[PDB]
């Protein structure tokens, strides 16, 4: 079951504060939510033949 | 196998045999007439006596007049030579172009398909009408009803679903006329000859026709609907095609079945109908199915008596449909044509996984703004518009731009008003209602959203008036 | 009716003498078993006998983020 | 092939003297039979061609008989035989996972059902001694049902409303939602289900077996089916046959559930069948005993005491009404047999409340209040906070401004109204319900926007099943939401609210 964990990084991760680059992080967590549970149902193994 | 007439009441001839009683729903041949008179056995009244229902007129019959037994039900000639020909209840050519020569014959009465011959697969049949594409999408292989009073548009709407679906169809087609007027059944012959669907000269015709109109005796209108239903089953089970089927009007299968039920000796049920109102309907409608051998795409026009939807004859048809298009009278007093009730029309495929999750949210989100205009009509009628809030002067002005943007000019209605019939695609209605729900057109008036096609004509009509 | 019990077994054994499928098919069983064999493939799909899955997938390209900082 | 030959050697050709009555008439299903001396009432008689029928009227000259099938193979002068048995259907657990007709013959084609015991369709409801009160819950997974209008086990609850409002879907999320107990370990949390389809076309009942087989729901139900094509004495016999397979469970220990879809189509099959027997009409040409027709059905839904087995039999009758009028003849006769109701409307469905339950009118004799212990905490206060809302929240025209006074309370309702909405064929659990209801009443949502709470729910729910699985297992096991369990949830909602929208 090849799967990685992470840290709790949701609070200030949208507060990256680029040169008015709010969309850089506001799109970044938006990719982060959908990719998490969807790749979890990929990571372990295929079913029986 | 012979017998004599004993009693005659209207269209219920009594007949006594001597040996060889015919089983129920045989055919009997009355000897000594100029035309063909076929009697179909209904009952068995005891001690060698049957009670029959006649297909043509019974005037001129005397008692003792002989009656001969066929041996079989009403059979009609079915096959690929039936296309381009008009028939009646017993299957004789009434186009005066000569006989119909097929290799096989099909009885009028057959059973229903089983449980394990059903097909569940659903799709979407895009038509080109905004009210039907958005709010209540039709399927490809399911029954459709068009409920309406008298003078609302149940057949101008059915002349569109031929003009949009029977042109781009690949398989065959079957039309049936049950109890509606005869000049309309003549303008379907002189509009399918001109437009290449009927070919008088060779075998390249697509549609079949079957006709019993509102001049017949009521033993014929009660059985003409089982005739076009049989020519549209050979093209399903034995040829394997994808057939259409247009029925107008299917109420007269039932209106003319409570005119011969009084004289068979039966106590009447509620408001005057026969005791068996909803078993003969569930035996005619249970054969109009998509199955594992073909697919019939029904479109039936249904009449509601005296503009009442709780009457027992319309309100038992509802369990046999998939889509539903309840039309209305008070809508059509405003001018919204097709006068479809957006709140009363359903489907079984309006679903976010089938119709697509973007479309499903413009669907449910435009009913929400339409209900909230209805729920304030008590206060607006008495008090006024001017005693409302500012948020609820913005579900009133936005839901009067949406009602007007459901009326579309039809192709068959160019000859009435002189306006070009418009067909919209599916993807240009979802895009065109999200720009009324989000609030981009809140400066354009409401006379610009009226009787236009795609949404760019609404800003163009608004460009004209200035 | 054991005299009928023997008479439906003995004309079942005659059916067990078969050469090519149907005995009295003619144009009937040949057309129907070919009409039905299409319908189990028509709305189902075009599939051969033993061909394996042949495709290729491309993943999302990992772009970078430019950031002058401090 | 070996299968046809082995079916023909097992056939028994037994012959005996029958008892036999010549036919005198046949029309529209009724066969007045001369002869038949020693016949019983409600006996099953058998025509010559293979048809079957039930002799209702006895009379000195003739004997009225109605047919289970079709009346065109029957000619005057035929032969009617005697079976010798009041009408009975097979019963057992061996019918589980099938679709059957109204006399117990399979219409799915998986074969002959191997059944061993036969039980009448006209048996009697149990009296006053062998019952007990309603102790247990029945979870539907709907959130407007489980919190506000709970349903015990053994309680007749009426789903009433119009056409195309949600009456079938409400009773099919209930079939799906018991999947989690039926693969569990204890034999007293299961719920075996039964669906009775009366007056429905076969392109709805063959489509509902599809929706009940991807989710593997069909491995624990039975479908008794009498379609609109059937004989009118087969739509009359169907709920009395489906209810008699329910009482294999209840009279042996387990817990059953039964849906009649619907019971306004078991009445017009009694009006027609008993007008052609020349019985005089009552109101709307209904017979005299339509109240006795439904009442002798809805009283078998018992809850037995624990010295008999303790089993239960819930019932969920569906009723279609015309134009939303509840004062009709057949509605009011069945409102006053059931303990509680669920009033489904149309203006709720279209404004957006789906499942469209009128939570104001959906009264329920609460069933000894077997809601559950943790839901009592959060939906006890919810019931009052929603009731406080409905008295005061119907203006649509504002002139004055009282944000400290009124606008705080009506902001608690729209956060709890839009919480109550649900999807379709995805029913929740009870501890996944306690979590999402906790966050609504404890003020932890008044800083959102109401157009984002349906989006807030699924992101919340996916976070707790993934990261907090040992949290929810202490609510389901311990029953209550304890004070230290109140402590742990206080951070999780606020930690997620700190990083929800970013
Ligand atoms: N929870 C839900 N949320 C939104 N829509 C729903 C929900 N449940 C059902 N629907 C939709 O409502 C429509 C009617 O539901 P349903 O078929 O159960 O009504 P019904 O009254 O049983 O129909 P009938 O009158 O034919 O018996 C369906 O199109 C269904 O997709
Ligand atoms: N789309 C439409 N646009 C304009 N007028 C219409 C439309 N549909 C119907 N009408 C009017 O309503 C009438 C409807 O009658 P018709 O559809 O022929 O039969 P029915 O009485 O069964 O509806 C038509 O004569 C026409 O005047
Ligand atoms: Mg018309
Ligand atoms: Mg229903």
């Amino acid at each position: 079951r090849k799967l990685a964990l992470k840290a709790i990084d949701w609070v200030a991760f949208g507060e990256i504060i680029p040169r008015n680059q709010k969309a850089i992080a506001n799109s970044l967590k938006s990719w982060n939510e959908t990719l998490s549970t969807r790749l979890a149902a990929l990571p372990e193994k295929p079913p029986a033949i | 196998a012979t017998g004599r007439i004993v009693a005659v009441i209207g269209a219920v001839v009594d007949v006594q045999f001597d040996e060889g009683l015919p089983p129920i729903l045989n055919a009997l041949e009355v000897q000594g007439r100029e035309t063909r008179l076929v009697l179909e056995v209904a009952q068995h009244l005891g001690e060698s006596t049957v009670r029959t229902i006649a297909m043509d007129g019974t005037e001129g019959l005397v008692r003792g007049q002989k009656v001969l037994d066929s041996g079989a039900p009403i059979k009609i000639p079915v096959g690929p030579e039936t296309l381009g020909r008009i028939m009646n209840v017993i299957g004789e050519p009434i186009d005066e172009r000569g006989p119909i020569k097929t290799k096989q014959f099909a009885a009028i009465h057959a059973e229903a398909p089983e449980f394990m011959e059903m097909s569940v697969e659903q799709e979407i049949l895009v038509t080109g009408i905004k009210v039907v594409d958005l709010l209540a999408p039709y399927a490809k292989g399911g029954k459709i009803g068009l409920f309406g009073g008298a003078g609302v548009g149940k057949t101008v709407l059915i002349m569109e679903l031929i003009n949009n679906v029977a042109k781009a169809h690949g398989g065959y087609s079957v039309f049936a006329g049950v109890g509606e007027r005869t000049r309309e059944g003549n303008d379907l012959y002189h509009e399918m000859i001109e437009s290449g669907v009927i070919n008088l000269k060779d075998a390249t015709s697509k549609v079949a026709l079957v006709y019993g109109q509102m001049n017949e005796p009521p033993g014929a209108r009660a059985r003409v609907a089982l005739t076009g239903l049989t020519v549209a089953e050979y093209f399903r089970d034995q040829e394997g095609q994808d057939v259409l089927l247009f029925i107008d009007n299917i109420f007269r299968f039932t209106q003319a079945g409570s005119e011969v039920s009084a004289l068979l000796g039966r106590i009447p049920s509620a408001v005057g109908y026969q005791p068996t109102l909803a078993t003969d309907m569930g035996t005619m409608q249970e054969r109009i199915t998509t199955t594992k051998k073909g697919s019939i795409t029904s479109v039936q026009a249904i009449y509601v008596p005296a503009d009442d939807l709780t009457d027992p004859a319309p309100a038992t048809t509802f369990a046999h449909l998939d889509a539903t298009t309840v039309l209305s009278r008070a809508i059509a007093e405003l001018g919204i044509y097709p006068a479809v009730d957006p709140l009363d029309s359903t489907s079984r495929i309006m679903d976010p996984n089938i119709v697509g999750s973007e479309h499903y949210d413009v669907a449910r989100g435009v009913q929400k703004i339409l209900q909230d205009y209805k729920s304030l009509q008590d206060i607006i009628a008495i008090l006024g518009m001017d005693e409302l809030s500012e948020e609820d002067k913005l579900t009133v002005s936005r839901a009067r731009k949406i009602q007007r943007f459901l009326s579309q000019p039809f192709q068959v209605a160019e000859v009435f008003t002189g306006h070009l019939g418009k067909l919209v695609p599916l993807k240009e209605t979802i895009k065109g209602f999200q720009q009324i729900l989000a609030g981009e057109y809140d400066h354009l008036p409401e006379q610009a959203f009226y009787m236009v096609g795609p949404i760019e004509e609404a800003v163009a009509k608004a460009d004209k008036l200035a | 009716v054991q005299k009928l019990f023997v008479d439906k077994i003995r004309e079942y054994r005659t059916k067990r003498q078969t050469s090519g499928g149907p005995v009295d098919a003619g144009p009937e069983y040949q057309q129907d078993l070919d009409r039905e064999l299409f319908k189990l493939k028509q709305m189902y799909g075009k599939a051969d006998m033993n061909t394996f899955p042949n495709f290729t997938f491309e993943d999302p390209k990992f772009e970078a983020v430019e950031k002058p900082q401090s | 092939s070996s299968i046809l030959e082995e079916r023909i050697l097992g056939a028994d050709t037994s012959v005996d003297l029958e008892e036999t009555g010549r036919v005198l008439s046949i029309g529209d299903g009724i066969a007045r039979v001369h002869g038949l001396r020693n016949v019983q009432a409600e006996e099953m008689v058998e025509f010559s061609s293979g048809l079957k029928g039930m002799s209702l009227n006895l009379e000195p000259d003739n004997v009225g008989v109605v047919v289970f099938g079709n009346d065109k193979l029957i000619k005057e002068g035929d032969i009617v035989k005697r079976t010798g048995a009041i009408v009975d259907v097979p019963v057992g657990e061996e019918l589980l996972g099938r679709v059957v007709d109204a006399l117990g013959n399979a219409i799915d084609g998986k074969g002959p059902i191997g059944s061993k015991t036969r039980r009448r369709v006209g048996l009697k409801a149990p009296g006053i001694i062998p019952r007990i009160s309603v102790r247990e819950p029945m979870q539907t997974g709907i959130k407007a049902v489980d919190s506000l209008v709970p349903i015990g086990r053994g309680q007749r609850e009426l789903i009433i409303g119009d056409r195309q409002t949600g009456k079938t879907s409400i009773a099919i999320d209930t079939i799906i939602n018991q999947k989690r107990f039926n693969d569990g370990t204890d034999e007293k949390k299961k719920l075996y289900c039964i669906y009775v389809a009366i007056g429905q076309k076969r392109s709805t009942v063959a489509q509902l077996v599809k929706r009940l087989t991807d989710a593997d729901a069909m491995k624990y139900t039975i479908v008794v089916s009498a379609t609109a094509s059937d004989a009118a004495p087969l739509q009359y016999l169907a709920p009395y046959s489906g209810c008699s397979m329910g009482e294999y469970f209840r009279d042996n220990g387990k817990h059953a559930l039964i849906i009649y879809d619907d019971l306004s189509k078991q009445a017009v099959a009694y009006r027609q069948m008993s007008l052609l027997l020349r019985r005089p009409p009552g109101r709307e040409a209904y017979p005299g005993d339509v109240f006795y027709l439904h009442s002798r059905l809805l009283e078998r839904a018992a809850k037995m005491n624990d010295a008999f087995g303790g089993g239960s039999l819930t019932a969920l009758p569906v009723i279609e009404t015309q134009a939303g009028d509840v004062s009709a003849y057949i509605p009011t006769n069945v409102i006053s047999i059931t303990d509680g109701q669920i009033f489904l409307e149309t203006e709720l469905f279209y404004k957006g409340i789906r499942p469209a339950i009128n939570v104001g009118l959906s009264v329920s004799r609460v069933g000894s209040a077997a809601q559950t212990r943790a839901m009592k905490q959060v939906a006890g206060t919810m019931k009052l906070e929603l009731a406080q809302y409905r008295e005061v929240a119907a203006f649509a025209q504002f002139g004055s401004d009282l944000d400290a006074a009124t606008q705080q309370l009506l902001s608690r309702g729209v956060r709890l109204t839009e919480l109550l909405k649900q999807g379709q064929y995805a029913p929740m659990a009870i501890e996944e319900q306690v979590a999402v209801i906790y966050a609504g009443v404890r003020g932890y949502l008044d800083k959102l926007e109401p157009s984002k709470i349906t989006k807030f729910e699924n992101a919340f729910l996916s976070h707790v099943i993934s990261q907090h699985q040992a949290l929810l297992g202490k609510i389901r096991a311990d029953g209550k939401i304890s004070e230290e369990t109140d402590a742990k949830l206080k951070e999780i909602v606020t930690n997620f609210l700190a990083g929800f929208e970013a």
